[PDB]
Order: structure tokens, then sequence, then C-alpha cells
């Protein structure tokens, strides 16, 4: 079933150009073929953090943790808990450590 | 378990 793994990478790549409605069409394919699987909601939560609506993604990750009760869905249980951390990650990070010279934004303390 | 960057 590897086509459904490269079609979600096409979705992320389309959000990386600005083709947001074709990128949404790629998550919508997953829920079109799998209407009741939490995989499709995990890819909608991905699309929301790739369209800058992280306030929806922090709620939708809680909604997807409600799809975890069996040994069929232990991967889903990890998948929405890292999606929740990385929604808060993508909104809350600023990449400035304000100390040393290990990474930094460009310039800052090496000019 | 990770899915999309």
């Amino acid at each position: 079933m590897s086509q459904f793994e490269k079609q979600k990478e096409q979705g992320n790549s389309l959000f990386k150009q600005g083709l947001y409605r074709e990128a949404v069409h790629c998550y919508d394919q997953l829920i079109t073929a799998q209407p009741q699987n939490p995989v499709g909601y995990s890819n909608k939560a991905m699309a929301l953090i790739k369209l800058g609506e992280y306030t929806q993604a922090i709620q939708m990750c809680q909604q997807g943790l409600r799809y975890t009760s069996t040994a069929e869905h232990v991967a889903i249980r990890s998948k929405l808990q890292y999606r929740l951390e990385l929604a808060q990650g993508a909104v809350g990070s600023v990449q400035i450590p304000v100390v040393e010279v290990d990474e930094l934004p460009e310039g800052y303390d090496r000019s | 378990m990770e899915e999309v960057d």
C-alpha cells in the first residue's frame, strides 16, 4: 500500500509551495478511501499545522487519541501525541537560544 | 511513530 505513503509526502510538498487546495486534496483522498480511520484525521491535523491553523491541530490531536483503545492502534496513540507536541512545536519555536554560537538565526553574534 | 515532516 506504499502509494498512500508517497501521496501524503506530495501533500506536505504542495503546502511547501502554496498549493494548499491541492495539498488538502491529498489529505481528502485518504479520508475518501478510509472514512473512519484515524490515519486520515492524523493527516488532516498535519495539513492544519501546514496551513498555520495550529489552534485546530491541538484540538484534533485530542479527538484522534479517542481512536486508540486496541493493539491495532498503539501506533496511532504515539502518532497523535507527537503530532500534538509538534503542533505546539511549529507554533511555539523561535530557534533563537540567546546563548553561545551553536546554531542561532543568521548574523546575531558572529559578525 | 512518525508521519510527515
